[PDB]
RNA sequence: AAACAUCUCAGUAUCGGGAGGAACAGAAAACGCAAUGUGAUGUCGUUAGUAACCGCGAGUGAACGCGAUACAGCCCAAACC
RNA sequence: ACUCGUACGGUCACUGAAUCCUGCCCAGUGCAGGUAUCUGAACACCUCGUACAAGAGGACGAAGGACCUGUCAACGGCGGG
RNA sequence: GCUUUACUGCAGGCUGUCGCUGAGGACUCUCACUCCGGGAGGAGGACACCGAUAGCCGGGCA
């Protein structure tokens, strides 16, 4: 069984969903953690300086 | 090679020829308080210590004479260039 | 004449001698059984607390904090490092234990601000410090001429920014002349070389 | 290289844990106040998933229903005793002090009241040899002379299930089923059969440990493989 | 650094914590143009690529002072009550 | 974690059902044990040095090594004349 | 990426020493501290654990 097309058919699991806090479809319904805003992980909002060029 | 323990030659101090005694220069002990000694302790820590992680080099097949020439009358010594000698034994 | 305080002071110059020695031997047994931060009714070293600003008043709190003794609890490099940045055992942190203690105390009492702290001993595996904290919201303090300054907005979370006596000393701000070229006015403004 | 299998173990991930949620009970001796006024009746004999040996369910006078590490020869209806004055009969538990020298015991406590630590496997038994006011000498299954506090409790008799080891597994499938009842990763791939990156013995055209197998006690994890601090090897000499 | 380990890149990127409208510093156990002299602290210009560091290699690199900006000095602990 | 486990256990390795068997080698390397003597760091101690300190030397000496022994179903070896 | 008796280091283990740490070159004790016990109490004990440092080993890792 190939890793390509044939294995794409088994994908019918729901993981990332609309997030209650930020509105993005990044709330992982299995981990109960938003990969976009950190909801479920931290009270503070997920943020990182590498999300932009260093001197900006 | 052989060499006379004492012989007449020029004494740069008396400024005239006089009897001298030849002696192989004996190494003097270190005090461990020279600047280099303190730099080894200041700069050596965790990991490699640069120049202080290097170890003693090799040896030349033959070394040069390392002698002192002491004036028999004023007691002062002077140094001279040395020459490669596999062995140096004094006579008397 | 000598104050009664001078006697507590003089006792603590040699915590390992006299009655104080026996007291510590007894006390630590109980301290080892207490938590990381225990609020206490009265300072153990009265002379020191009063000297640092303590007052027997509403809004003044004292707490004893214990911290594990020793160097840094550092994790070894998982990625490439030149010999120089591979050390793990002899590396120590840049904040002293007294400062780590002041911060834990202040976290326990989120509404209070650290005024100062002092040492109350240690055993072979931990150190204890007592920390004086002030309630900037209590009127008994807002009306005190010696402590109301700590009620200002810019004094909020002062301990976390190094504004403590222990904070300032650890930052190398003691000397006003030689040796403080890279500590004053701040470690950061000097490129972090102090 | 990469961490070896022995190192993956310590992390205690599912692959290496024992099926605890399936285990029955902790067969520790009952805790008696004193006097031995504790007796129960064997209400049933059960299989113990964690030891491949049988265990007995006992109902005690005071109303406690607990599984017990059963010796050989215990059956339903039989009455068991646990205390200093318990009768010297197979299946009863009492401190070594009260036990007559020369009597096989099992589930021997290491420290009085711990519940039992030694001689708990199928068909094994410790052998109480010497008594005293300060030290009871027991000979454990490995044949070692152990000095114990005479206050250490034990059960008279040998453990049930003896001889379980006499019959060969015959099939890999049988080994399999038993392994699924333990905290062990099975089957076993030889170190020599792996790539150099995976084990000290991996690599090389043909298979062979490119090094002596007797490793020092001081060796770090990841390197301590093969024959650990062997005092000797082979069958000769 | 024409490799590279001290050094460099650099206390930079990035990470944890925290305050403000600005922060931090700050009224000498200072300075040491050594003096019959200066007089809290930032910052700007300069001192200066100087002193100092350094496989004394490549490189790293201040301060006092001076000219400016703005200026401001106070409160406890204890003694005695 | 192993482990509601305790030597009929479980960890670490090698060989790879049964059957008939599995010789010689402990010098080197590995492991392990022992060790009169030798060697063997720091702190403390002693001598010199310094009104102190740096430092030089000494006495003591742990593991380790030297040295002895055990061990090949331990790495491996079993040639030329 | 991999190897090793390549160079240089780093974890880790063993070992000594100092602190924890007490009383009367071998010793006793209990009071810190450790372990067992539901508890009383028992076992151990200034050792061990832990912090610091020193020597040895150290492709396990860079
Ligand atoms: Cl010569
Ligand atoms: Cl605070
Ligand atoms: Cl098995
Ligand atoms: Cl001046
Ligand atoms: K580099
Ligand atoms: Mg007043
Ligand atoms: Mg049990
Ligand atoms: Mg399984
Ligand atoms: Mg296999
Ligand atoms: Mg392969
Ligand atoms: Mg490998
Ligand atoms: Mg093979
Ligand atoms: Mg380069
Ligand atoms: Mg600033
Ligand atoms: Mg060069
Ligand atoms: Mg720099
Ligand atoms: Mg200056
Ligand atoms: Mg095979
Ligand atoms: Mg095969
Ligand atoms: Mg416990
Ligand atoms: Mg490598
Ligand atoms: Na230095
Ligand atoms: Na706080
Ligand atoms: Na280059
Ligand atoms: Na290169
Ligand atoms: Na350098
Ligand atoms: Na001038
Ligand atoms: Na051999
Ligand atoms: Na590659
Ligand atoms: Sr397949
Ligand atoms: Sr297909
Ligand atoms: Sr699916
Ligand atoms: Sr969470
Ligand atoms: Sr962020
Ligand atoms: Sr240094
Ligand atoms: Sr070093
Ligand atoms: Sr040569
Ligand atoms: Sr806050
Ligand atoms: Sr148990
Ligand atoms: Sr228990
Ligand atoms: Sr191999
Ligand atoms: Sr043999
Ligand atoms: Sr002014
Ligand atoms: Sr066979
Ligand atoms: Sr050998």
């Amino acid at each position: 069984t190939g890793a390509g097309t044939p294995s794409q058919g088994k994908k019918n699991t729901t993981t990332h969903t609309k997030c209650r806090r930020c509105g993005e479809k990044s709330y992982h319904t299995k981990k109960k953690v938003c990969s976009s805003c950190g909801f479920g992980k931290s009270a503070k909002r997920r943020d990182y300086e590498w999300q932009s060029k260093a001197g900006e | 090679m052989q060499m006379p323990r004492r012989f007449n030659t020029y004494c740069p101090h008396c400024n005239e020829h006089q009897e001298h005694e030849v002696e192989k220069v004996r190494s003097g002990r270190q005090t461990g308080m020279k600047w280099i000694d303190r730099q080894r302790e200041r700069n050596s820590g965790i990991g490699n210590d640069g120049k202080f992680s290097k170890v003693p080099g090799g040896d030349k097949p033959t070394k040069k004479t390392d002698l002192k020439y002491r004036c028999g009358e004023c007691g002062k010594a002077h140094l001279r260039e040395g020459w490669r000698a596999g062995r140096l034994e004094f006579q008397e | 004449a000598r104050s009664a305080y001078s006697y507590i002071r003089d006792a603590w110059e040699n915590p390992g001698d006299g009655q104080l020695a026996e007291l510590q031997w007894q006390r630590q047994q109980e301290w080892r059984n207490e938590g990381a931060v225990e609020r206490i009714e009265r300072p153990t070293r009265l002379d020191k607390a009063r000297s640092q600003g303590y007052k027997a008043k509403q809004g003044v709190i004292v707490a004893r904090v214990s911290v594990r003794k020793g160097s840094a609890r550092k994790r070894r490099h998982k990625a490439g490092r030149r010999s120089k940045r591979q050390g793990v055992t002899r590396i120590t942190r840049r904040k002293d234990i007294q400062r780590v203690a002041e911060e834990r105390a202040s976290r326990t009492f989120p509404n209070l601000r650290v005024l100062n702290s002092y040492s109350v001993g240690q055993d072979g595996r931990q150190k204890w410090h007592e920390v004086i904290l002030i309630d900037p919201n209590h009127p008994a303090i807002q009306n005190d001429d010696d402590l109301s300054w700590i009620c200002a907005d810019d004094q909020a979370d002062r301990v976390f920014r190094g504004l403590t006596g222990a904070g300032r000393r650890n930052r190398g701000l003691s000397g006003k002349g030689k040796g403080s070229e890279k500590t004053r006015p701040s470690l950061r403004s000097n490129g972090g070389k102090a | 290289g990469r961490r070896i299998q022995g190192q993956r173990r310590g992390r205690g991930t599912s692959t290496f844990r024992a099926p605890s949620h399936r285990y029955k009970a902790d067969l520790e001796h009952r805790k008696v106040e004193d006097g031995d006024v504790i007796a129960g009746t064997v209400v049933d004999i059960e299989h113990d998933p964690a030891r491949s040996a049988p265990v007995a369910a006992v109902e005690f006078e005071d109303g406690d229903r607990r599984l017990i590490l059963a010796p050989e020869g215990v059956g339903v209806g039989d009455e068991l005793q646990v205390g200093v004055s318990a009768e010297i009969a197979p299946g009863n538990t009492l401190p070594l002090a009260e036990i007559p020298e020369g009597v096989p015991v099992c589930n021997v406590e290491s420290s009085p009241g711990d519940g039992g630590k030694f001689a708990r496997a199928s068909g094994v038994n410790a052998q109480l040899l010497t008594h005293d006011r300060n030290v009871a000498v027991v000979k454990l299954p490995s044949g070692e002379m152990k000095r114990l506090d005479p206050q250490c409790r034990a059960t008279i008799g040998v453990v049930a299930g003896g001889g379980r080891t006499d019959k060969p597994f015959v099939k890999a499938g049988n080994k399999h089923h038993k392994m699924k009842a333990r905290g062990t990763k099975w089957p076993n791939v030889r170190g020599v059969a792996m790539n150099a990156v995976d084990h000290p013995f991996g690599g090389g055209g043909r298979q062979h440990p490119g090094k002596p197998k007797s490793i020092s006690r001081n060796a770090p994890p990841g390197r301590k493989v093969g024959d650990i601090a062997s005092k000797r090897t082979g069958r000769g000499g």
